[PDB]
């Protein structure tokens, strides 16, 4: 039913080997040019990885900022307001990146914040103009 | 098989069903009743096995049905019907038996025996026992043909047949009883030693071994299950499917290879774009960090503008950390993969130059079984005789084979330096004509009412022919010989006076150099009592072997065996015989082969005797005359001595049943 264990024989395989007499050698060097070609490009692709890989010594430690960790609060100090708005201005419905730049804002405080102050602030002046960015 | 069972397990024969043979003797019981057959069996059963308990006197009728009980031997005319089947057809009362009731006095019907060989020796006993006259008529110098054993002094070495492949169901067992057979069993076990002289590992021997078992099933997969049998209007070979089933496994190899460095390829490319999307994002963070800088220099106080400045570079700098933080995390991801797959490569080669000559040697020995090179072998037929193989382990006749035929021959009328040219049938009898060996103008006549002709096969495949039918063979005759293969083996004797080899070591091989040399003295031998070492060619190497001096065979003989024992180990042999079997007249080739474009049908064919045409016009239909037996015309167990045996006892029957009647029938 099926053949030997480790052995591999195709009905396809067999035509292919046998369609003429050097089907045997053809095939057989087609494999070793398409082996040769695959081994070259890896040498090609390891040495273009390896200049890259130079171009990166060093990490990026000189540029990594120090972790402020500093509590959360609830009050809305006049600064921090001032923070909002410009924030977004620049970054628009994302409330993570809102929250990180006030500091001290959970995510939900900064979306009440987008409805507390949306008259008083114009807040959807504001989105607006972000959106032609 | 144990009991009367054992008795027709013994004479090939199913013991739980009747024949078609029998079926043409007992018409009327294998379509009668089935209480009928069985009692039948065991009747033909127990007949077996009384034949078989003693096969050194013969088995007469009133002795069977003295050891029948009933109601097995309630009915005497079917016990004697079964008796006289058995003793007609070779299964009881053959070989070389002690004759109780003694022969006819006048002998019934003339039958001219060509070549004494054992088929031919086994079918005049028959014919004699049967109360014929026979005479056989030898080319030779002796009798045995083929089994031809060469002694000198205590030196005995078989040049011809030497082995017993197994008693179970062998009819060699019963002739070991009633002939002194010395039988030894031959230890498998068998060292190969390289070119340069030294043994093979144990690693290589078997990897290489069972790689070739793998492939020889490959080939038999590749015949019967993807119908791979012709090639451009050509029979395939088997030696054609193992070099498509090599390519294969070199061809999957290879794709093995290539798709698991296209792995390396696809991983290491999304490793360049991983490259560059950090080297790119290192690029965006050197520019962040010095515009976070520049606005956090502006000394406070500051208005909010300006502190919003320091807080946007800050955040947008630790979110685009985050990101080299992950990018940068995925790139040990990779690189892991990388050292994964360049660590586990797939298999460099299928096999290397020191294997496939280790693998050739297997196939020489292939070549040396069937005698003959892989590429004429039929690639689905080279095996059919397989079904048939007998039980036990295979042994040797360690005081000559030749002790067989001469113990046959006695009591018959040989006629030795008798080489027949010319065979002449017609509807009233047939004339052989025939030449003294020693000087061919010595013309000799015989007449007979039939001819049994057991020449081998290499010499009804002459041309121009040495043996002339008149009227000529008809052509489904001379197509099958055309159609079966003849191969060709031959060995080489070489006696010494002490023992320098390995005695426990029955034998040993010699992988050669080259493909093309993988036959020329690759297989040892250390069968025989006196040091004798005996060494075999097989395969292309063969034909080629007998266009050269014995001198010179010797001589490459003792350049191998200085190789694995040492050159101080090897003596002189004082004593060489070197066979050409395919350079012999008499036999022309070793034994037959099913060749690519036959079957084992043709083994049939060659079994069926010829009839002649009417002497006159509208004349009844004559009587054939014209019989043939021997090692190529026995489907189930060609290129034997066994086979030659039986197809001897079958035209016996026949010609037995032509001339003399058959009173079983009824
Ligand atoms: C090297 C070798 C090893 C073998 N080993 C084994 C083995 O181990 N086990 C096994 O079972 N079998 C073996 N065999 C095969 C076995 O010996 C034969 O199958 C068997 O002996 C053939 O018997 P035969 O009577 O049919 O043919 P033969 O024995 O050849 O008888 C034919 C006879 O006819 C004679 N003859 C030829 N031409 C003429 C003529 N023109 N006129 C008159 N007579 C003629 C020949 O001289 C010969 O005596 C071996 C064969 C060889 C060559
Ligand atoms: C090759 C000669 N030969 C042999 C022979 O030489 N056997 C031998 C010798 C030493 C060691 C061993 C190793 O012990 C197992 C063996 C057995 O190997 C075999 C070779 C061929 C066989 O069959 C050959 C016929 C030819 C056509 N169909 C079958 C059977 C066994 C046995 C038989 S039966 C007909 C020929 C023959």
């Amino acid at each position: 039913r099926k053949p030997p264990k480790g052995m591999f024989l195709s009905q396809e395989d067999v035509e292919a080997v046998s369609a003429n007499a050097t089907a045997a050698t053809t095939v057989l060097r087609q494999l070793d040019m398409e082996l040769v070609s695959v081994k070259r490009q890896i040498q090609n692709i390891k040495q273009t990885n390896s200049a890259l890989k130079e171009k990166l010594d060093g990490g990026i430690e000189p540029y990594r900022l120090p972790e402020v960790i500093q509590k959360c609060n609830a009050r809305w100090t006049t600064e921090e307001q001032l923070l909002a708005v410009q924030a977004i201005r620049k970054y628009g419905r994302d409330f993570q990146a809102i929250s990180d730049v006030i500091g001290n804002k959970s995510v939900v405080q900064v979306k009440n914040f987008f409805v507390n102050y949306r008259r008083r602030f114009n807040i959807d002046e504001v989105l607006q103009e972000w959106e032609a960015e | 098989p144990s009991g009367v069972e054992g008795a027709a397990f013994q004479s090939r024969l199913p013991h739980d069903r009747m024949t078609s043979q029998e079926a043409a003797c007992f018409p009327d019981i294998i379509s009668g009743p089935q209480q009928t057959q069985k009692v039948f069996l065991f009747i033909r059963n127990r007949t077996l096995q009384l034949w078989l308990d003693n096969p050194k006197i013969q088995l007469t009728f009133e002795a069977t049905l003295q050891q029948l009980e009933a109601p097995y031997n309630s009915d005497t005319v079917l016990v004697h019907r079964v008796h006289s089947y058995l003793e007609r057809h070779g299964l009881i009362n053959f070989g070389i038996y002690k004759r109780i009731k003694p022969l006819p006095t006048k002998k019934t019907g003339k039958v001219i025996i060509i070549g004494s060989g054992v088929s031919g020796l086994a079918a005049a006993r028959q014919l004699q026992s049967f109360g014929m006259d026979v005479t056989l008529l030898e080319a030779r110098d002796r009798v045995g043909g083929r089994v031809a054993t060469f002694r000198k002094g205590n030196y005995v070495a078989d040049l011809g047949a030497m082995v017993v492949t197994g008693l179970g169901g062998n009819p060699m067992a019963v002739v070991s009883k009633q002939v002194n057979m010395e039988l030894a069993k031959i230890k498998q076990k068998c060292p190969l030693y390289e070119a340069n002289g030294q043994a093979v590992p144990k690693e290589k021997d078997e990897m290489v071994e069972q790689e070739f078992n793998r492939l020889l099933e490959a080939t038999s997969y590749l015949s019967h299950q993807l119908d791979f049998n012709v090639l451009n209007n050509k029979p395939v070979s088997l030696g054609q499917a193992l070099e498509v089933v090599i390519q294969l496994q070199e061809k999957h190899v290879k794709d093995e290879q290539i798709e698991h460095w296209k792995k390396i390829v696809k991983t290491q490319e999304e490793l360049k774009e991983l490259l560059n999307k950090m080297v790119n994002l290192k690029e965006k963070i050197k520019e962040l960090h010095q515009q976070y800088k520049e606005a956090s220099e502006v000394k406070p106080p500051r208005d909010i503008t300006a502190e919003f400045l320091v807080k946007s570079k800050h955040r947008d700098l630790t979110a685009l950390c985050k990101e080299y933080d992950e990018l940068a995390e995925t790139q040990g991801k990779l690189e892991e993969k990388l050292q994964e797959l360049e660590a586990n490569p797939p298999s460099d080669v299928y096999l290397s130059s020191r294997d496939r000559q280790i693998l050739d040697w297997h196939f020489a020995n292939l070549e040396f079984a069937n005698a003959t090179p892989l590429s004429t072998l039929s690639l689905k037929h080279w095996d059919q005789d397989d079904d048939f193989e007998f039980t036990g382990s295979h042994l040797t006749v360690r005081n000559g084979y030749s002790c067989v035929p001469v113990a046959l021959a006695e009591g018959l009328d040989i006629k030795l330096n008798t080489a027949v040219r010319q065979v002449r049938y017609t509807a009233s009898g047939c004339e052989v004509i025939a030449v003294n060996t020693r000087s061919t103008s010595q013309t000799f006549i015989y007449k007979c009412d039939a001819v049994l002709c057991t020449l081998p096969l290499g010499v009804l495949k002459q041309q121009p022919p040495a043996v002339q039918f008149v009227p000529p063979l008809p052509e489904w005759k001379t197509s099958a010989v055309q159609r079966m293969g003849f191969g060709n083996l031959n060995k080489v004797v070489l006696c010494f006076d002490r023992v320098f080899w390995d005695p426990s070591v029955n034998l040993f091989g010699h992988v050669g150099s080259t493909t093309a040399s993988r036959g020329e003295l690759f297989l040892f031998w250390n069968l025989y009592k006196a040091p004798i070492l005996l060494a075999l060619v097989a395969g292309e190497a063969a034909g080629i072997m007998e266009n050269i001096s014995d001198d010179v065979i010797v001589g490459r003989c003792l350049a191998i065996l200085k190789g694995i024992f040492g050159s101080s180990a090897v003596p002189q042999p004082k004593e060489t015989v070197v066979s050409r079997w395919r350079a012999d007249p008499w036999a022309r080739g070793s034994y037959s082969y099913v060749a690519a474009g036959s079957s084992g049908n043709d083994y049939d064919l060659m079994a069926q005797p010829i009839t002649p045409g009417p002497s006159i016009p509208g004349a009844p239909q004559p009587i054939p005359r014209l019989f043939f037996a021997g090692e190529h015309t026995i489907r189930n167990y060609p290129a034997t001595v066994h086979g030659a045996l039986l197809s001897g006892l079958r035209e016996a029957g026949r010609i037995a049943d032509q001339f003399l009647g058959a009173m079983y029938t009824l």
